[PDB]
């Protein structure tokens, strides 16, 4: 792309404004990375999302301490506990 | 110039990278929403999470 | 064997037609580490205003000085003199 | 290949009394300096089988020159090198430095100069000091500079004794030592660091004695000075000289305070029991309480590290041991440098003292590292040094003797902003 | 100037 | 008629070259007082390619040594066959190289390369019909490197129709000498790769994995990796001194396999390599020292071939054989391993038969193959190198001797090409 | 200015879209669909616009290059009639599509 | 760039516009505009295509009628 338009989509040349299409290189290059950057900070991110919940997945098939010791937990239940987690969840996903 | 150029493809990279492992987590996850244990418990994890 | 500016002016007006023979191949990358950046660039408004939010910090705008400042306060005062 | 020895103060001087003793069983030279090309480093040669070193120790109070003048190697010295003042700084920076410094710094320069017209290939400097009192920092600092300013190009190592953490005896040093980095950071080139406490609890720990004399340390700081030199002197299979040093220990202009190691630094009676071959001696060498200053390298991370082997080395069983060293976890080096190390071997093995508290062991290893495990140590002393210059004490003295404010102002912003380079450089 | 950033590039006299 | 001059640079240089130079005085049959005690007349009829006739009998090497140290020299007169070499060629400074890529291609260099080009000319121009010019050294130096490198430039300049083979020892990762060994391996692969012909790479971290599995030596310091190396650079060229079946010339080796002008890099090895243990046991024909040499443990490199693909493969007999034998051998070589070759190249293999074994061995042979997959070295060593140049560490000792960071964006730059040029193909 | 201009022609034709949409009230789906097909056939119109507009370009400089380096090349030899005149090419450097 | 993302969401809001009030007529009259400059650029791109080819076979005339030069030498050119 910019291999073969370097510059874009008569009197003499003064300094200050001597390098303007360079610049507009720049400029293209730089909202490129920055465009990458936006992915990459989405890609991380829902990638977290993912490992998140797929420990908490396998945290619910397996018998563990901590998914004892989360006192909102199927596997033993006191005082309604997990019905009102469920309730509540319901309430604010609905 | 050439150090914002060098920039952009490491970070290309990095994005190719990531997205790979993020399809690959994605699709062991869709694997573990489909098992026999998933159905089996009196209370699925489906529900729990 | 020539010089950088003398290569680049030689061939056309500012460029370089290699000859298969020699076998050096940099104008195109093994296709395995390629770079195409088109589908990143945003197609909508909401794309070009996130875009825009992102980064503006860029978007706007010892001892060897007290031993200068030594020696430029011992000629002052000399010129003084 | 030569390099000049200067020793000013009481701990430099009294360093030097165990190095020369060393040097001296190493190239066979009796004490008064004949034997019965490997030591033209450290002497110069002359007579009918006559050695006399390449040092001069300096000092202001004579009480301790007197010492070296009269104690079994008078004849070893030449009786000129031997400078005595007149009265001591009193640990006092501004009559170290500007009161009674300017009178003797010229009879120490025009030796030094001589001197090294005398040496054949200069190839370095090495200063020893304290930079716990005025005698030290303050007259050290006043000749580096002088140092720097005439010769400039050739190498400098400071082998500088800084107070310990807690364990202090001036009252005063935190003033001189912050006063005295301002040359100590700018005027040499390569710092080589010590502390009293660390070399303390080394010799509680390995050497097992509770009460340590300075006679100890003395020795096992000269032990690690003759290591590092060997490479010079001696036949190797990899030999590593200054240049080498600076060139692979000094990433940044201003970054050079580097720790150092030995091991085995063993006793007499488990030098048989306990193996000491060279892939457990490596590991041994790199423990935080085998660290002859009191640092934590757990704190920081590693730069870069320099390991000097003598006597029965294979450059194998260094290749491995450095590989063990890379794959442990409770280490990290800075994510900069994948070779993180510079190995050398020599082949004469360690000189034992006779009388002494080492043993006769085959083989041994000298490590100095580069690490940002050192601005603690800096942060330390500049909080212990701003909290007494906050009422304004001890100043009196220094004010009368010659400094105003603005080397305190200067000397407080300076630590500030190599505390701060630490800082940024670690991550 | 032709190939980075010129738009014009023109020879001096002699 | 043909002959060789050879110069050993900087300390791994010199000690590589001393063991070699101990090696050819043995095939040859010479005592290290420099007379001759060998046994047939097939040796001194084409000595003339490494020796010189002095004054009766006294045969002197055509070797310079160069260093900036007269420590490794005094080593090197004071070893067993020391004692050859003409005195007036033991040019060496006295400062220090210091390790450092500037200190030995700007200062002193430019201090001690006209001298050191004055005794190498005095050599070549001594010697009448010249072939070719031999190299020693260490890419991981300063002035192995610097040194070395910038003699190898010169002198091509100087002699620009002469074949060159240049040795170097690539520093490899786990074998970490010091800290700059990236930098310097950079800094000269950049001009290796621009003017010298053909650089044979090896490496110490292949070269004790051999002496461990092969050799199954206990404790091999340097003095083995050292042999390795000379039994490797004496049979590089043995169709000069000796006669063969197949003669094989060092430009006939190079138009056979460098396919393109920059494509040089061989990787190297030597059969048979046999355990002083097994040898009782083991058995030597033909269709086994081939197949060690094709063995992907024997290669004095960390690159595996079967990491990547062979260009051209040259593989140098020695001993009276059959040579139908040694075709057959190489054709189903390759129908066996088709996969590894290059489609676009028939017979990627070129074979050549020499009529002398070395001394006691009754065959032998020598593997210099051009694989892509040597792409691995300089991809590791650019990974290394660009490590340490986004913060500009250990860069101060040659901003202050005078090299600007264009230079070092060049070199990283021509390494990347290179890895990119190997890739393509394969 | 003009981007204020723009802003103020997105402003007034979504408020007429949203107005004209509450008074139809017309069923979703059906609609909906009829604009999602329309949507796809005008973003294929544009980006087809923008890749043969490149493509445009390509074929130009390659074109234009190839004349200048077949110039160099008959000068070289001694041929001294040049037959063919440059293309009004924008961008002019060393790359891929010569050889 | 916020310029032409402005101006394609206007020519987009003005396409649901038409389609919704059933105009029509003018936004298929666009289309057509678009689709004859689709038809005129691939027929650049076809002149210019032929040209090439043809300056190819021009050039290597030219070569081959002084014969100085054999028909091709060093680097082969590529073909649209
Ligand atoms: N390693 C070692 N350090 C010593 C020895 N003697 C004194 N020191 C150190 O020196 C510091 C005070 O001694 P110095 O300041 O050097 O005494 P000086 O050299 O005469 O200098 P002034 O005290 O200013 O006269 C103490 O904090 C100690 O750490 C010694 O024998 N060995
Ligand atoms: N094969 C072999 N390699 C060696 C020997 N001695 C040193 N080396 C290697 O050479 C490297 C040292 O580089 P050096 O020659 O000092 O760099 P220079 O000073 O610029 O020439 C080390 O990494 C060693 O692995 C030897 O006797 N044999
Ligand atoms: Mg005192």
């Amino acid at each position: 792309q910019e291999k073969v338009l370097p510059f874009w989509n008569g009197s003499e040349v003064d300094e200050w404004d001597y390098l303007n299409c360079f610049f507009r290189r720049y400029n293209k290059a730089l909202l490129d990375k920055t465009a990458i950057d936006k992915e990459k900070s989405r890609l991380e991110r829902e990638n977290a999302d993912l490992r998140s919940i797929l420990k908490q997945y396998l945290d619910g098939i397996s018998v563990n301490d901590d998914v004892l010791n989360n006192p909102v937990n199927p596997l033993l239940v006191v005082n309604n506990r997990l019905q009102i987690t469920l309730t509540e969840r319901n309430k604010a996903r609905a | 110039y050439l150090a914002l150029l060098q920039e952009r493809a490491g970070s290309l990279r990095d994005v190719e990278s990531l997205q790979h492992q993020n399809n690959e987590l994605r699709a062991l996850l869709n694997q573990y929403l489909s098992s026999r244990i998933n159905d089996e418990l009196q209370i699925p994890p489906t529900q729990i999470i | 064997k020539p010089t950088i500016v003398e290569r680049y002016a030689n061939y056309g007006s500012g460029t370089y037609a290699p000859l298969q023979r020699e076998g050096r191949f940099p104008e195109s990358k093994p296709l395995g580490k390629e770079i195409e950046t088109e589908g990143y660039a945003p197609v909508t408004l909401k794309g070009v205003v996130d875009l825009e939010s992102f980064l503006p910090s860029r978007l706007l705008n010892q001892r060897k000085e007290a031993a200068v400042q030594r020696d430029l306060k011992a000629i002052n005062d000399l010129l003084d003199t | 290949r030569e390099v000049i020895s200067i020793h000013i103060g009481q701990a430099g001087i009294q360093v030097g009394n165990a190095c020369w003793e060393l040097y001296c069983l190493e190239h066979g030279i009796q004490p008064d300096g004949q034997m019965p090309d490997a030591f033209n480093t450290f002497f110069s040669e002359t007579g009918a089988g006559k050695h006399v070193p390449r040092c001069i120790f300096l000092d202001l109070e004579p009480t301790v020159v007197d010492e070296v003048r009269t104690g079994t190697y008078r004849q070893l010295f030449h009786p000129e090198q031997l400078i005595s003042g007149k009265e001591d700084a009193a640990n006092n920076f501004a009559r170290g430095h500007y009161t009674i410094g300017k009178e003797i710094v010229d009879l120490a320069l025009d030796r030094i100069r001589k001197l090294a017209d005398n040496c054949t290939g200069l190839q370095g400097f090495l200063v020893f000091n304290a930079v716990g009192g005025g005698t030290g920092s303050g007259l050290g600092s006043l000749l580096l500079e002088r140092l720097s300013v005439d010769y400039g190009k050739k190498s400098k190592l400071g082998f500088t004794v800084y107070p310990s953490p807690q364990v202090s005896t001036a009252v005063v040093e935190p003033y001189n030592s912050v006063l005295s980095t301002h040359s100590l950071l700018e005027h040499t080139d390569v710092a080589v660091m010590l502390d009293n406490e660390a070399i303390y609890d080394i010799c509680r720990r390995s050497l097992d004695i509770e009460r340590p004399t300075y006679t100890n340390l003395n020795r096992l700081i000269a032990q690690v000075i003759s290591s590092l030199t060997a490479s010079l002197r001696f036949d190797g299979a990899l030999n590593v000289d200054i240049t080498e040093f600076q060139t692979n220990l000094v990433p940044y202009p201003r970054i050079h305070f580097m720790l150092s190691s030995y091991a085995p630094i063993i006793s007499a009676e488990k030098a048989y029991h306990e193996q000491l071959s060279v892939a457990e001696i490596t590991n041994a060498a790199f423990e935080p309480a085998s660290m002859m200053v009191k640092c934590d390298p757990r704190h920081g991370k590693y730069m870069a590290c320099c390991l000097m082997y003598r006597g029965d080395v294979v450059p194998k069983d260094v290749n491995a041991s450095v590989a063990t060293i890379k794959t442990k976890r409770t280490i990290q080096f800075v994510d900069w440098c994948p070779t993180g190390f510079k190995c050398g071997i020599n082949y004469q093995p360690p000189t034992v003292v006779p009388g002494g508290d080492l043993a006769k062991v085959q083989r041994a290893v000298c490590m100095i590292s580069n690490s940002t495990a050192i601005g603690e140590i800096f942060s330390r002393l500049d909080h212990k040094f701003d909290l007494m210059y906050a009422k304004r004490a001890f100043v009196h003295w220094y004010v009368g003797e010659g400094m105003e404010e603005g080397e305190f102002s200067e000397a407080r912003e300076d630590l500030a902003a190599l505390e701060k380079d630490f800082e940024e450089v670690g991550a | 100037h032709e190939q980075q950033l010129g738009w014009d590039w023109r020879p001096p006299d002699d | 008629m043909r002959e060789i001059v050879h110069i050993q640079g900087g300390q791994c240089g010199n000690q590589i070259g001393a063991k070699f130079w101990e090696v050819v005085s043995d095939e040859h049959g010479i005592d290290p007082t420099g007379t001759y005690h060998g046994d047939s007349d097939l040796q001194l009829e084409r000595i003339n390619v490494y020796f010189n006739e002095a004054t009766g009998g006294r045969y002197v090497p055509r070797a310079i040594l160069m260093d900036l140290e007269p420590g490794t020299m005094d080593s090197v007169r004071s070893g067993p066959y020391g004692q050859i070499f003409r005195p007036d060629n033991f040019v060496f400074g006295q400062t220090g190289a210091g390790n450092n890529w500037a200190k030995g291609h700007y200062t002193e260099g430019a201090e001690l390369i006209d001298s050191v080009l004055d005794v190498v000319r005095k050599e070549a121009e001594s010697c009448d019909c010249l072939q070719g010019f031999q190299v020693c050294h260490s890419l991981g130096g300063g002035t192995g490197s610097g040194m070395g490198t910038l003699l190898i430039s010169k002198i091509r300049e100087e002699y620009p129709d002469r074949m060159m083979l240049t040795f170097s020892v690539v520093p490899s990762p786990k074998v970490s000498d010091t800290v700059v060994e990236p930098y310097n391996a950079t800094l000269s692969v950049h001009q290796l790769v621009e003017n010298a012909d053909e650089c044979m790479v090896l490496d110490n971290e292949a070269l004790y994995d051999i002496c461990f599995r092969t050799l199954k030596l206990t404790t091999p310091t340097f003095g083995d990796l050292n042999h390795l190396i000379s039994a490797v650079m004496s049979g590089i060229t043995c169709c000069l001194r000796f006669p063969g079946q197949l003669n094989a010339d060092l430009r006939k080796l190079a138009v056979n396999l460098i396919p393109f002008p920059r494509l040089h890099f061989f990787m190297v090895g030597f059969t048979p390599l046999t355990s002083r243990g097994s040898q009782q046991y083991r058995a030597l024909t033909v269709p086994e020292l081939t197949q060690q040499m094709w063995d992907a443990k024997n290669m004095m490199c960390a690159a595996d071939p079967r990491h990547g693909r062979y260009l051209t493969a040259s593989a140098l007999f020695r001993g009276r054989m059959s040579t139908k034998e040694v075709d057959e051998q190489m054709l189903n070589v390759q129908n066996k391993n088709s996969s590894y070759f290059v489609e676009w190249i028939p017979n990627n293999v070129k074979s050549s038969v020499c009529d002398i074994p070395p001394k006691g061995l009754k065959m032998s042979a020598t593997f210099i193959g051009n694989s892509t997959a040597i792409q691995e070295m300089f991809k590791r060593v650019s990974e290394q190198f660009t490590a340490m140049f986004r913060r500009k560490a250990f860069l101060h000792w040659y901003t202050g001797e005078g090299m600007d960071e264009m230079e070092f964006t060049e070199a990283e730059s021509n390494m990347n090409d290179l890895v990119s040029e190997y890739q393509q193909y394969q | 200015k003009k981007v204020e201009a723009l802003g103020e022609a997105l402003e007034m034709k979504e408020a007429q879209l949203a107005e004209v949409l509450t008074a139809a009230n017309l069923d979703p789906g059906t609609l909906a669909a009829i604009n999602q097909r329309l949507e796809e056939v005008l973003d294929n119109k544009n980006q087809i616009i923008k890749a043969l507009q490149y493509d445009v370009a390509k074929v130009s400089k390659a074109h234009n290059d190839l004349i200048r380096v077949y110039e160099a090349k008959l000068t070289e030899f001694g041929i001294p009639v040049d037959e063919l005149g440059f293309r009004p090419l924008v961008t002019n450097t060393s790359t891929g599509p010569a050889g």
